[PDB]
RNA sequence: ACGAGACUCUGGCAUGCUAACUAGUUACGCGACCGGUCGGCGUAACUUCUUAGAGGGACAAGUGGCGUUCAGCCACCCGAGAUUGAGCAAUAACAGGUCUGUGAUGCCCUUAGAUGUCCGGGGCUGCACGCGCGCUACACUGACUGGCUCAGCGUGUGCCUACCCUACGCCGGCAGGCGCGGGUAACCCGUUGAACCCCAUUCGUGAUGGGGAUCGGGGAUUGCAAUUAUUCCCCAUGAACGAGGAAUUCCCAGUAAGUGCGGGUCAUAAGCUUGCGUUGAUUAAGUCCCUGCCCUUUGUACACACCGCCCGU
């Protein structure tokens, strides 16, 4: 069982979130850098620190992380979701209408309204799931 | 009937009162397209060939 | 860490109905150089230095000494 | 050039088995001048089946106690035995050896029963690792039982089984339990 | 937060560092035998081998699959190593063991023809029988007899305190005895010349040259006394036992098992125990079937808790 403890794993989140800049996904600078940021009183802890530490930096290398928050990375993050289409998908030349919402439409007062096209409704009164 | 081949495709499970059998399906040899469940007892992986004396029999599912 | 955190003594007390033993266990406070406890951290403690606030050079300048 | 002991080729062995072919480790990675290898076979599941045939018949022989971990002992009786399957049979020892574990080795037998079960046996087929195993087993143990209280020696009984076994004869301690097992097998299917 | 892990000790790797006449190795001289063999002699190099300090080294780190593509699992490369073995170990409990370890102990008992204390002699072993842990076997994959060749852990001269480990020489089948030295120990025993194993020999399938119980007669050693035979030696004697029923134990790799060796006990002494090497496997990489033990839901009229509670004549 190589099951990292909460020892391992909380150190090392803290380690990412305070010197993501500084790592990468070399074990051996890796362990350096926390040899060199942090007090382990161990080696082989200090082992198993730096490989979760690896781990994660893979991690995040994909996507993100639960247990991490880095502030500068969140900022390219929503940098990536400020994605805005040419045309907004809201603009449509034409628009399908039922007759009860274009009702409902003429009695809000909008019935003059052009790029309405009133579909036909349905026929059948079937929308309920069979019950048994 | 005759002796014929199988190669093992896949490992099913452990069954057996002690988990002393390894449920696996098995593919044969000359037909290629067909293929049984069946209890092999002792280790087995992917890839080895059981030697079936009887051949249509299929080992019940879990 | 158990032979060098804890300080630990029996002692036997002489009543009239016999004996009573009491136990006594400390548990040293981490000490840096100083004796009031061991100088030794705890094996699993880990202690992460906090980073010093920079500034991102925006422009590249350069200091003649 | 690699010959066993110093004698005995590979490259004219045939497993044609297909089956076993994969678990008898006689021929090109597996010569060796000696049956005697120290090794760490067991460490990892499924690594025996590196190990050369001949060893394993080796250290199959080391038994009952008196003779747990005299391994030079066993291989002197191999390389005896091997001098005298040659000299009765006029073939390969090593191709002996090989047609006595195709031969003896079950194909069927029982367990306890299918699922689960108190009463009675099922019929199971036989893995090939565990074939070649219950083979050397039964090979060993026909020698052993065949040279005990007997003034024929050892080397002398197991060439003779080895022999028996690989002419497929019911005169062979081994081939008469592998049909036991197949027919109690049958029976229970 | 405690426990687990972490931790400490220990096993593996380093031709990299530190440095050694209480460890060596190369080299060179001087010798002895036929360039070679010198645990023959001596002194430069140095640290591979030996010691023991510091540091390094492994993290599931790399690759490919399986997984919520997470936690992790499987396989492979590289690698000395991809799970070395121990030590310590929570809350809470047991009418578990120990008053026979104690100048640890409370209450009783006894205390001078003593349950205190010496001193003789017995006992603790006594043997129709039952039950545990074991040792040696039932042979030829072996006994015998010669020959050959490899360990490791370690312990050695004592407060009182008498009692150490032994090389070499001689005498004696032997067990032993007598002289001489070294060692308070990487200095001497010791280069620990272990056993198994290896090689050759004789036996020849039977209670046999297997096996060594029992028993007789001699000889030594330690002790103040050896008989109920301390231990050891010799020559004799030569039992059961031909692989063990129901029923059960311990074991997953340098492991089980064979095999010796040390420590403790020790005036005399290991079939015990605690350690150490040496030779070295079969099988498994799984499951709740047996045996337990955990949970979880559920029932209770229990709560001293099923060894409970409780009903009627
Ligand atoms: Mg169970
Ligand atoms: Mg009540």
């Amino acid at each position: 069982g190589r099951v990292r403890t909460k020892t391992v794993k909380k150190a090392a989140r803290v380690i990412i979130e305070k010197y993501y800049t500084r790592l990468g996904n070399d074990f051996h600078t890796n362990k350096r850098v926390c040899e060199e940021i942090a007090i382990i009183p161990s080696k082989k802890l200090r082992n198993k620190i730096a490989g979760y530490v690896t781990h994660l930096m893979k991690r995040i290398q994909r996507g993100p992380v639960r247990g991490i928050s880095i502030k500068l990375q969140e900022e390219e993050r929503e940098r990536r979701d400020n994605y805005v289409p040419e045309v907004s998908a809201l603009d449509q030349e034409i628009i399908e209408v039922d007759p009860d919402t274009k009702e409902m439409l003429k009695l809000l007062d909008f019935g003059s309204l052009s790029n309405l096209q009133v579909t036909q409704p349905t026929v059948g009164m079937n929308f309920k799931t069979p019950r048994g | 009937q005759p002796i014929k081949l199988a190669r093992v495709t896949k490992v099913l499970g452990r069954t057996g009162s002690q988990g002393q059998c390894t449920q696996v399906r098995v593919e044969f040899m000359d037909d290629t397209s067909r293929s049984i469940i069946r209890n092999v007892k002792g280790p087995v992986r992917e890839g080895d060939v059981l030697t079936l004396l009887e051949s249509e029999r299929e080992a019940r599912r879990l | 860490p158990v032979n060098y955190y804890v300080d630990t003594a029996v002692r036997h007390v002489l009543l009239r109905q016999g004996v009573l033993g009491i136990k006594v266990k400390i548990m040293l406070p981490w000490d840096p150089t100083g004796k009031i406890g061991p100088k030794k951290p705890l094996p699993d403690h880990v202690s992460i230095v906090e980073p010093k606030d920079e500034i991102l050079p925006t422009t590249p300048i350069s200091e003649q000494k | 050039d690699i010959k066993l002991f110093g004698k005995w080729s590979t490259d004219d062995v045939q497993i044609n088995d297909i089956s076993l072919q994969d678990y008898i480790a006689v021929k090109e990675k597996y010569a060796k001048y000696l049956p005697h290898s120290a090794g760490r076979y067991a460490a990892k599941r499924f690594r025996k089946a590196q190990c050369p045939i001949v060893e394993r018949l080796t250290n199959s022989m080391m038994m009952h106690g008196r003779n747990n971990g005299k391994k030079l002992m066993t291989v002197r009786i191999v390389k005896h035995a091997f001098e005298i399957i040659h000299l009765l049979t006029g073939e390969n020892p090593l191709q002996v050896l090989v047609n006595a574990i195709i031969n003896s080795g079950p194909r069927e037998d029982s367990t306890r029963i299918g699922r689960a079960g108190t009463v009675r046996r099922q019929a199971v087929d036989v893995s090939p690792l565990r074939r070649v195993n219950q083979a050397i087993w039964l090979l060993c143990t026909g020698a052993r039982e065949a040279a005990f209280r007997n003034i024929k020696t050892i080397a002398e009984c197991l060439a003779d089984e080895l022999i028996n076994a690989a002419k497929g004869s019911s005169n062979s301690y081994a081939i008469k339990k592998k049909d036991e097992l197949e027919r109690v097998a049958k029976s229970n299917r």
